RNA sequence: GCUUGAGUCUCGUAGAGGGGGGUAGAAUUCCAGGUGUAGCGGUGAAAUGCGUAGAGAUCUGGAGGAAUACCGGUGGCGAAGGCGGCCCCCUGGACGAAGACUGACGCUCAGGUGCGAAAGCGUGGGGAGCAAACAGGAUUAGAUACCCUGGUAGUCCACGCCGUAAACGAUGUCGACUUGGAGGUUGUGCCCUUGAGGCGUGGCUUCCGGAGCUAACGCGUUAAGUCGACCGCCUGGGGAGUACGGCCGCAAGGUUAAAACUCAAAUGAAUUGACGGGGGCCCGCACAAGCGGUGGAGCAUGUGGUUUAAUUCGAUGCAACGCGAAGAACCUUACCUGGUCUUGACAUCCACGGAAGUUUUCAGAGAUGAGAAUGUGCCUUCGGGAACCGUGAGACAGGUGCUGCAUGGCUGUCGUCAGCUCGUGUUGUGAAAUGUUGGGUUAAGUCCCGCAACGAGCGCAACCCUUAUCCUUUGUUGCCAGCGGUCCGGCCGGGAACUCAAAGGAGACUGCCAGUGAUAAACUGGAGGAAGGUGGGGAUGACGUCAAGUCAUCAUGGCCCUUACGACCAGGGCUACACACGUGCUACAAUGGCGCAUACAAAGAGAAGCGACCUCGCGAGAGCAAGCGGACCUCAUAAAGUGCGUCGUAGUCCGGAUUGGAGUCUGCAACUCGACUCCAUGAAGUCGGAAUCGCUAGUAAUCGUGGAUCAGAAUGCCACGGUGAAUAC
């Protein structure tokens, strides 16, 4: 087990943080756990909506949750009853007056959360993994994407030993720190157990 | 030393006599990074050495150290599958480095009161070359003299 | 060319010397050619071997050490005399530059 | 009949072809003698052995046996085995030149016959060296061996036997045809032989290669190519070239030659890797050069074992063993002993009742039971809903239970080692190869050059953080150069220069110079500069390896318990101790111990917190209590250092373990089982056996300080600064 998380080593360099509140030591743990609850809830209740990121920020006793998603229409719905429902329950969880926004992730096959969730969904619909991976690499390289690597792992095809079998195309410069590597990871709970899907997407060199 | 040939770092000379030779002598004597203590011992011991021998400071030191410098020393080879102790000519910096190491080590062996008396008596015993460091030099020279047959 | 670096600009210019002297004449071709004219058959056996591999007519001036491999139009001549190859290429370049005109 | 096959004759040539006889010169051994004297010989080192009865060395004379240096050459001759001084005698074959003659007389060959290395056998000689056996000495765990010192058969001759060898070009003989190159050796012809030349033509032979063949390796006009003639032999490995029988042999044995049984392979050549006590080049505290440790002592902490009611579980070469655990009194806790609960401590959905909540008492170890007030927090053709608590059935909940060899995720490691690959192309029947190798260079598959490769990816480098210098901005709480007075303290007015703070820039790239180098990469040296050649340090850990670690952080497939392997409680244990190991701390002292005075830090933490000042206590601390959510206040005095005095080589004024007494604090609670203080006690230990470890420069060593976890508990861990080496051939 030996590679650094390629979001974490780029946190001040190119990648931003998904939480951008300041807090002293008295409320740092409380704000942090409140963020675990709103991302847990808001991740479970938008499983069909293809959600990429949820960014929390707290401007002066009020949360401001931004849902980067690929299907904004299914998040908002017929006149946005679903949004006001979600800020009602996020205001229930965080205990502050909640705002909520939706940012449309166009080009959803270049986002690693959406790619890993895609391949994970296909693996738990019992399709063969080489199609899922290989289709994901092809259609991601089709639109921009100066590199992509996907990597499934663990008891693939229902075996009794676990393999990995990664694929990559293009250039994925993972030790370069100015590389805009969009990396994310999902787990596929199949009837044989968990199958881990990692995906790195190299977008640009700065 | 596998690849890297090196330089060497320049030591500051002695703050009383301007002698880098004696500065390396207080570094050979120093333990636990305590340089003030070691230079106090060297100033006291060489001061009573200059008072006893009546010569001067660092020419009494230079005579007492001239009697303990090795000429040639043995050295292992392991070339033909055998252990040889070949005699080899000592470089001058190594020559007086070994001189000081033997004086200091023999002075730590002695049984007098203070370190300045142990080392003042060891340098005085090396001025008429009868101390312990001269027995170390004669021992080295018996090893390189017995094994002269390897050059 | 002067943009952003001197060292990398020097690096890139000597990439133009290397790519210019290796891919010199062929850089404006844009196809693979309809014939091949080699000046020594044994010294340039690689090119003859490939043009035979691809069905390209090879026109070689062989010497007495060379081999008529797949040279479609062999010419028994002298490969390493500059008088001979300047006369020789003079005739060939003379007959090339008559198309329908 | 005929001559192109085969053979005969003439003339020469070269030759270690054979058999018999003779002789010569070097050398070894022995014998006799001269000189001469303490070793010689031998080995990795030794010893056995020889030697003052005179060895070895050296000179002279003699005897004897075997072999024949130099020439000597992938040179020659022979059917093969094989044949090596020189000379003579007897003798076989080959080859060449011209001509003559015979005229198919030829080729192969089962049985048969002959020759046939070495060892061996028989009879008789010989016997210098060498040397199976043998003996002694060593080496070794053993050493019936390798090594040493001796040493018999044998090796040598004559005659007879044997009849085999990796008797091998592992290639039967004879003949024909089929591109080349460089040699060697031995003939012969022609041309100015104008020389150690030029042109041919035969015989034998060596190396490389074309087509072709070949499983490949390779063979390649001397075929393993293309054909013909005849012979010999093969039919999976083992058993087994063995047994029985026959023939041969003096014998040893040779030859001919099975079967039962047993295996599903045995084999050849080549490929990729790994390995080698193979070779070349290269690196790293790997060794060397040094400095300080560990192993010895006492204690701390972890582990194995033992004990136990339990001593919870996991980690076990490196890469487990102050590891998970950044902190076991109760809690944590998973374990043990008892007491208890069963839709449950934690969920979701029902149905009924009641707002919940708040202070009480008794029993017991807590929760269960018995009472008093408060109950309506807002809506309901009233059948209820919001929140919370009991009760009942469930579907379930729960599991630190098992499986890391079913998994994910995360981690260690080889290793921050420089490598690992791919596309297209080409080569090979193919596994695969090339690229990636080669000449240089580099820290680096770094970079240049070359090249059946051309390119590309992951890795290296750079981008990132920090540190080292300068500039700009802002100047509080931070700073005080110049000013004014000053309670002499940045203390105040004030100043924004400086330290500094933090943001933004500059800077270092072999950029410049000289030399060496394929005029290339680069290397060596020099200047400037705070810094010089990836400046220092960190982060960053390629494809994969160990079915490495974790199911006990979490998630998770399957299995299992579900009045129990789930849950609650009190007490205990994880702290046990004949022992063994790991990692640390403190020591053994005078480069020090103690007492007094006195100087110089950096980095941090802080509200259920850090807690001044002042008073009390010898002290740990206690009381009152400012200031500070913090460059402002507190933790908080840095200590080694220095200057004085004392101690004086003593188990001592070293060392502090252990133990008794008296306490402080935290915490419901210090008995098991805290931390600290005071008085008393004052072990072991005088530098650590075999062995072993860390470190290459602000490093090791040594000295303190802070933090996380935490109510309290570090000698551990993570950080910070002070002093500050030695050495690298």
């Amino acid at each position: 087990g030996q590679k650094v998380h390629p979001n974490g080593i780029r946190l001040g360099i190119v990648k931003p943080w998904n939480s951008t509140w300041f807090a002293n030591t008295k409320e740092f743990a409380d704000n942090l756990d409140s963020d675990f609850k709103v991302r847990q809830y808001l991740t479970k209740e938008l499983a069909k909506a293809s959600v990429s990121r949820i960014v929390i920020e707290r401007p002066a006793k009020s949360i401001r949750v931004t849902i980067h998603t690929a299907r904004p229409g299914i998040v908002i719905g017929k006149k946005g009853e679903d949004v006001e429902k979600l800020r009602k329950v996020v205001a229930d969880i965080a205990g502050v007056p909640a705002q909520i926004n939706i940012a449309e992730v166009r080009k959803p096959e270049l986002d690693a959360k959406l790619v890993a969730d895609s391949i994970t969904s296909q693996l738990e619909r019992r399709v063969m993994f080489r199609r899922a991976m290989k289709r994901a690499v092809q259609n991601a390289m089709r639109l921009g994407a100066k590199g992509i690597k996907v990597e499934v792992s663990g008891r693939l095809g229902g075996a009794e030993i676990a393999r990995t079998e990664w694929y990559r195309e293009g250039r994925v410069p993972l030790h370069t720190l100015r590389a805009d590597i969009d990396y994310n990871t999902s787990e596929a709970h199949t009837t044989y157990g968990v199958i881990g899907v990692k995906v790195w997407i190299f977008k640009g060199e700065i | 030393p596998r690849r890297r040939v090196i330089g060497q770092r320049k030591i500051l000379p002695d703050p009383k006599f301007g002698s880098e030779l004696l500065a390396k002598f207080v570094n050979i004597l120093m333990v636990d990074g305590k340089k003030s203590t070691a230079e106090s011992i060297v100033y006291s011991a060489l001061e009573t050495l200059a008072q006893r021998s009546g010569k001067s400071e660092l020419e009494a030191f230079e005579v007492a150290l001239e009697n303990v410098r090795p000429t040639v020393e043995v050295k292992s080879r392991r070339v033909g599958g055998s252990t040889y102790q070949v005699p080899v000519e000592v470089r001058p910096v190594r020559r007086n480095a070994l001189a000081m190491r033997w004086i200091v080590e023999a002075a730590r062996k002695r049984g007098d009161k203070s370190m300045a008396l142990r080392l003042a008596n060891e340098l005085s015993d090396a001025a008429e070359n009868k101390g312990t460091a001269v027995k170390k030099r004669e021992d080295v020279h018996r090893m390189a003299e017995a094994n002269k047959a390897f050059a | 060319f002067d943009k952003l670096t001197k060292k990398e600009a020097l690096m890139r210019t000597r990439e133009l010397e290397k790519l210019e002297n290796s891919l010199g004449g062929i850089k404006d071709m844009g196809g693979l050619p309809d014939a091949l004219f080699v000046i020594d058959a044994d010294h340039e056996h690689i090119a003859i071997k490939e043009a035979n591999n691809l069905g390209i007519p090879v026109f070689a001036i062989v010497d007495t050490n060379s081999d008529p491999d797949g040279v479609d139009f062999v010419i028994p001549g002298n490969d390493d005399a500059i008088r001979a190859v300047t006369l020789y290429l003079g005739a060939v370049a003379a007959t090339v530059r008559e198309g329908r005109s």
